[PDB]
């Protein structure tokens, strides 16, 4: 890293003189806490059939937006406190943060 | 196997296989695709699997400027020594710029409106064209921008284009950190949880982790549940614009088109400050618009936003609701009694038993987003914990954080604060007329609304050299 | 690179870009200065492209009109 | 993992069953602070002639070992409160804890 | 590049370079020989390089038992069902056990005595023939296990041998935990430590990540301070033994012939219960043996295990001395004169800074045994810390350790309380002479010396069914 | 596996051990009961090792006098 510098660069490089790919582009997250994968380090639960998690079966994602998260549209309820900017910033943010990079097909 | 046109589960392909009596996909056989987030060590049978960042995970405006020094580059105007952001060629916004064209052999934005013929808009983040009204926010930046580096030119004359885009850059960067930490999070995390989590700053810390922890590009979907099935658009009365004032969402995804030639970013950055956002409630958590038909245009079925998010928290192997729970020191329910009252909803708590068997399996985003919200948040306790010691890390550990010592100078500062979203929009816009602070609660028109006049623009004489 | 995001490419950096085009209208301006051009060659030759048919060339196989060229 | 087990895996597996590699062989090191290496990523520090770290030069550590613990052999000092079988035993439980693998000639 | 032969930099060789004024290493174009550790994901441009450990990190005694199935089978007697541990089918200790013989095509105890033509030995960790004090331990813990199995199959006739060798294996382990945490770490921390990192024990906590921290492959190299120059042999009444009483270090690396043919495991332990360690001082680290001579009777060129130390955790990436002070809570000296205060000695504290030019790029190994030990204990408070806070994580993430409910019946529990490394030693050897509890701390014959028949065996009757 | 340490081969699990000569031994004891042999047939079968002659050559190989087999 260079020894002064005035403004930050592209890839987030050297903001952390000390650890110099901390927090810049294309590299793993930080991991908070130990991951958990149906095979102990690389398969997600879901994947093989009748394997539970921790002693129950892995629901679909799809049933549990079926069951808990549907509901009619007609019914939606306004924030009174809140504008839709507020949604807004929160993606573009999101979109200053993290990208998740998947293979291409 | 194609993971967009096939139903086998072979890596990278994770589908979502369909539930015997679906509302909408009464086809058993079909799937929602889905692939799976490149792993950092491929292949590796020693690694715990993880995923990537493409992104700087600073508050940088790296969604303006880009995160890789080729498409950095190739986002600036390089025809001159101004230091601007290249714009669109083709169109312009009642005189005003538009983002330059993206070119990709397979363009989802064509397949939208076909005999419109607009492709996907080009910009530091690559999502940019996803709906037109993310697109409007990335639009007002690049303006901003090209504004402020119009006006330091003017100032300092001898700066050459290098020196204009940083100095722009570098403030458009602190234009996005005091909005977010000054207005966006308090109104996020509530007041006692910005208390907990984002005391005041003290100054730069080298040892702080400025990553972006893995359960966070989950958590931070919370935002799912704020979104409206439609796209609302107004008028310079703030009535509706008549070629189509609300159009549902499944419409509007990659539908660059709309922004061209349905009438630019005014009528949608309208529609932003005086419609409400949605109320995520317990029995109303996301709509139909991303639940059943996300990206049904573009694409042979329509997603499901919520259930993606699900299946991409256990692609990354993330924890459990109980484990994310512990981890904030919050009280981790074991029956479902116990989750009613932590949730202070039987019912909810009784369903989410029948799906998953024990509150240690909930997904992190459905237990996140099926907690009662703070006190003035829009988050409970769990996702105020994650989202809010994400923030904190972000902001104590970025050397160029904007009130470092040595950023920026005493006088840069005073004149910083003076900065807000309500003006931008007044100084990039055919908009005269915006919202009270706070932009993010003012939500009505005319009872919230203020002429721009009456707004301090940013003042850059301390820029002077 | 190929940024992908469910099973859709969202950027190639491969590729030509439509507002490139107006930079080989400033090379191509014989009354723009030196100066100028020199700056627009030099990025486009850190892209791997050293002449203005070479510059022609890449955009026309990106699906680019080049036919005023 | 198995639901019920009495004994331990040779191998540490499962005795975590939530996330079963933990503890377990042939695996990484968890890291209690981020790594700091000449490169940002994997070149150990002296490795480059004339690259500093934190702004200093990087000390050979043959001459650390010379200058600092180097020590006149006949001045050495028993202890009188600890038996040799007190180091001993910290290197057999040494190699209960960890082995760091590295290539073959 | 053959990193033993050459000293070129090219991966995965990192010689250490010798400095000019070296009294040992005239030739400055000369090195000391190192490997790199194996990377956990090789020739990756993504992730921050990290290691490996082979080993299972819980105290589960794998240095006994291996931590991989092919070498655990191997160590196995698998020509009966009575589950023992296999031996030596060519030699004995006047009647009792050694280790079998590995093969290794390149065998390093085969270069020491070169006409004595005894091969180094087989046993669950690799390293067991290093020195022959650490063969001894090995050696006496092979002979409990067989010990115990003979017992058991006395007690439980109709028990099978997989059922012996797990009974035995899982008796072993709680005999390691049991010295390592009652009696052993104690002397290691001191007890202010002890009970800051090591708490009295409530349960498993299957939330603690019980995984070994890269640091601490560094830092528990603390016990090399510990080593004296020779080793130490005595016979039946503690007198020195006439063939070699005081063999220096330098010639007993890799010696596994002198625990064949000069007299067995017997004196060896007598040697290591009645003589002193080696005291750490500031101006008295570490000895030559291990500075100048490590290994030099297998290998082309003396190594130095400090250095080593030091070129390891640069391979491995580890933070600098300020560093780990800041992650225990510990103050950080910026200047020559505060670091003075911290180590009460200014003049180490210059010559660390002439070395290193902050206190920030000391390496973990030297500012840890550079500090002063706690109180009753031989780390300072650094070292206490990432030391106290493993051991810690071993614990209480252990769904085995020997107190969790349900492991041992209580009735075993209270029998396991009886067991001590004296005892061990009186039903394994020859020895009818044995150190007083601790025998850690008990270091000189005969004041802390007792009769065998004075300390209680491990009663076995609540195993029996 | 091998596990190498400063250039220094500590173990490597190809090679026969000397211990295992032994086993030999019992599988050539005519009065050994039959289920000791089938015990040890699998081990040395799930090293790869299925004959007799399979076991004694590679102890051969590695070093060890299998001149007492003839
Ligand atoms: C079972 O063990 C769990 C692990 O415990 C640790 O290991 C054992 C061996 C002991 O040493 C133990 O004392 C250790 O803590 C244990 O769970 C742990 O619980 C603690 C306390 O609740 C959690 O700490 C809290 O963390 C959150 C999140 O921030 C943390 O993570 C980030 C990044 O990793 C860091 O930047 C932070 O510094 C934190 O470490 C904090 O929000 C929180 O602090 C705030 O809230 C508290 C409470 O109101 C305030 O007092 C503070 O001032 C802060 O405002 C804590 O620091 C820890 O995350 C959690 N870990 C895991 C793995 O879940 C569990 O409780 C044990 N159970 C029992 C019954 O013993
Ligand atoms: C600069 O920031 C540093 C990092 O700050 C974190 O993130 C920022 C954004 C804030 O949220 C901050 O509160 C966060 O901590 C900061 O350094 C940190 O300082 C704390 C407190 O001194 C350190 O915590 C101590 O950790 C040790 C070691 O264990 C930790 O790690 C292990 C393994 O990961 C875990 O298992 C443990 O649970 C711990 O998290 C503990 O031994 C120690 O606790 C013991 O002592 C205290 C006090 O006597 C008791 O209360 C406890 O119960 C224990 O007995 C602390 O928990 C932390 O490790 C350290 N982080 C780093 C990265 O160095 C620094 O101080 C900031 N500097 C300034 C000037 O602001
Ligand atoms: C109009 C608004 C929004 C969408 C359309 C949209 C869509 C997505 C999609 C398709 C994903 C990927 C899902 C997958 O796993 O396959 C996604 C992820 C993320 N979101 Fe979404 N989102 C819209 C809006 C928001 C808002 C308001 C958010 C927050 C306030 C928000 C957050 C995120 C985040 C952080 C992700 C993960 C990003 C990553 O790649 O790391 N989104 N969203
Ligand atoms: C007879 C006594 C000791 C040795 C001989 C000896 C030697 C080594 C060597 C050669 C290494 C590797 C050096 C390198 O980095 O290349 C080594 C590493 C470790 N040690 Fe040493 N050691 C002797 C004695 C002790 C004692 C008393 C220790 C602790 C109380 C101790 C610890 C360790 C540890 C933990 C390592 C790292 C091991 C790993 O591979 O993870 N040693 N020692
Ligand atoms: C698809 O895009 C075309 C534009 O290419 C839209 O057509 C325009 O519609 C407006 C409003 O109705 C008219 O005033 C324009 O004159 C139309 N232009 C042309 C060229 O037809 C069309 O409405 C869009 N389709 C959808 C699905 O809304
Ligand atoms: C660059 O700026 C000039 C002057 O504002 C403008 O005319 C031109 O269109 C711009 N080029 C691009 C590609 O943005
Ligand atoms: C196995 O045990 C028997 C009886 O205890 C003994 O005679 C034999 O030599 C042992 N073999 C090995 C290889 O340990
Ligand atoms: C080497 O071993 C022999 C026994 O084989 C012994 O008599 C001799 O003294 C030893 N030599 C050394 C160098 O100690
Ligand atoms: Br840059
Ligand atoms: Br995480
Ligand atoms: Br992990
Ligand atoms: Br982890
Ligand atoms: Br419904
Ligand atoms: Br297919
Ligand atoms: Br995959
Ligand atoms: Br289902
Ligand atoms: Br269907
Ligand atoms: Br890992
Ligand atoms: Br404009
Ligand atoms: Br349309
Ligand atoms: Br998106
Ligand atoms: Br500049
Ligand atoms: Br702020
Ligand atoms: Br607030
Ligand atoms: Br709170
Ligand atoms: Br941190
Ligand atoms: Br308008
Ligand atoms: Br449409
Ligand atoms: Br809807
Ligand atoms: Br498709
Ligand atoms: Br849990
Ligand atoms: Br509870
Ligand atoms: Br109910
Ligand atoms: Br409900
Ligand atoms: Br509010
Ligand atoms: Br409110
Ligand atoms: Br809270
Ligand atoms: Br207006
Ligand atoms: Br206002
Ligand atoms: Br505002
Ligand atoms: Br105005
Ligand atoms: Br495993
Ligand atoms: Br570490
Ligand atoms: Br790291
Ligand atoms: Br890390
Ligand atoms: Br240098
Ligand atoms: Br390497
Ligand atoms: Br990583
Ligand atoms: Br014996
Ligand atoms: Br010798
Ligand atoms: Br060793
Ligand atoms: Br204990
Ligand atoms: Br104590
Ligand atoms: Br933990
Ligand atoms: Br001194
Ligand atoms: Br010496
Ligand atoms: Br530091
Ligand atoms: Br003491
Ligand atoms: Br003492
Ligand atoms: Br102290
Ligand atoms: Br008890
Ligand atoms: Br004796
Ligand atoms: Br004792
Ligand atoms: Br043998
Ligand atoms: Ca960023
Ligand atoms: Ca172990």
């Amino acid at each position: 890293c260079p020894e002064q510098d005035k403004y930050r660069t592209i890839t987030g490089m050297c903001n952390n003189r000390r650890s110099p790919t901390l927090g810049a582009s294309n590299r793993a997250f930080v991991r908070w806490l130990p991951a958990e994968y149906e095979d102990g380090f690389s398969l997600p639960y879901g994947w093989t059939p009748g394997v539970k998690r921790n002693g129950f079966p892995v629901a679909l994602a799809r049933a549990v937006s079926n069951e808990i998260v549907r509901f009619p549209t007609d019914q939606l309820t306004p924030d009174q406190e809140r504008s839709l900017m507020f949604m807004q910033w929160g993606q573009l943010l999101d979109h200053d943060l993290d990208f998740t990079p998947e293979p291409a097909a | 196997v194609n993971c967009e046109t096939s139903c086998v589960q072979q890596p990278p392909c994770f589908p979502l296989k369909i539930p015997p009596n679906d509302p909408r996909i009464k086809n058993q056989a079909d799937c929602i695709p889905f692939f799976r987030s490149c792993p950092a060590c491929p292949g590796s049978n020693i690694t715990i699997r993880n995923q990537i960042n493409a992104l700087t995970s600073f508050v940088d405006a790296s969604m303006v400027y880009g995160s890789e020094e080729p498409l950095a580059r190739n986002l600036r105007n390089m025809s001159n020594q101004l230091g601007l952001l290249a714009v669109n060629q083709r169109f312009q916004d009642n005189g005003r710029a538009l983002l330059p064209f993206d070119n990709l052999h397979d363009d989802p934005c064509l397949l939208t409106n076909r005999s419109a013929r607009i492709p996907c808009f080009l910009a530091g983040d690559t999502r940019s064209s996803e709906m037109p009204e993310l697109t409007s926010m990335h639009t007002l930046l690049l303006r901003e921008h090209n504004r402020l580096a119009t006006e330091l030119k003017s100032l300092n004359p001898r700066w050459d284009g290098e020196r204009l885009y940083q100095e722009a850059r570098k403030i458009v960067g602190a234009m996005v950190q005091i909005i977010t930490y000054r207005d966006y999070l308090p109104l996020v995390l509530g007041p006692t949880a910005m208390r907990k989590y984002l005391p005041t700053y003290r100054s730069y810390n080298d040892s702080v982790d400025p990553r972006i922890a893995n359960v966070f590009t989950n958590a931070f979907r919370y935002g799912h549940t704020l979104i409206q099935p439609f796209m609302f658009r107004l008028d310079n009365r703030y009535q509706p614009m008549e070629p189509n004032p609300r159009v549902p969402l499944s419409r509007v995804f990659f539908a660059s088109w709309r922004v061209v030639l349905e009438g630019g970013i005014d009528p949608i950055l309208r529609g932003l400050m005086a419609t409400p956002a949605k109320l995520n409630r317990q029995n109303q958590i996301a709509v139909d618009e991303i639940r059943e038909r996300l990206f049904e245009q573009v694409m042979r079925i329509g997603l499901d936003l919520p259930a993606l998010n699900m299946q991409r928290s256990r692609d990354h192997g993330l924890p459990g609701y109980n484990a994310w729970r512990r981890f904030c020191g919050l009280p981790q329910p074991e029956t479902v009694g116990q989750l009613g009252t932590v949730l202070r909803n039987l019912k909810l708590a009784r369903k989410l038993m029948e799906q998953y068997g024990t509150p240690n399996n909930i997904d992190i985003w459905m237990g996140g987003v099926s907690e009662p919200l703070k006190r003035k948040g829009r988050v409970g306790p769990l996702l105020a914990c994650i989202i809010g010691t994400q923030f904190r890390k972000l902001r104590d550990g970025d050397r160029f954080w904007w009130e470092n010592e040595g950023v920026f100078s005493m006088q840069q500062r005073q004149a910083l604060a003076q900065i807000s979203l309500p003006r931008i929009i007044c100084d990039n816009t055919g908009i005269t007329t915006v919202s009270k602070n706070n932009i993010f609660m003012s939500n009505s028109y005319p009872r919230d609304f203020v002429n721009c006049s009456t707004l301090p623009a940013l003042n850059l004489a301390s820029w002077r050299e | 690179k190929v940024y992908s995001q469910n099973g859709l490419v969202l950027h190639d950096d491969a590729n030509f870009l439509e507002h490139e085009l107006s930079y080989i209208d400033v090379l191509l301006d014989k009354n723009a200065d030196q100066a100028t051009k020199d700056n627009l060659r030099s990025y486009f030759a850190d892209k791997g492209l050293h002449s203005i048919k070479d510059i022609i060339n890449k955009a026309k196989q990106d699906g680019f009109d080049v036919s005023k060229y």
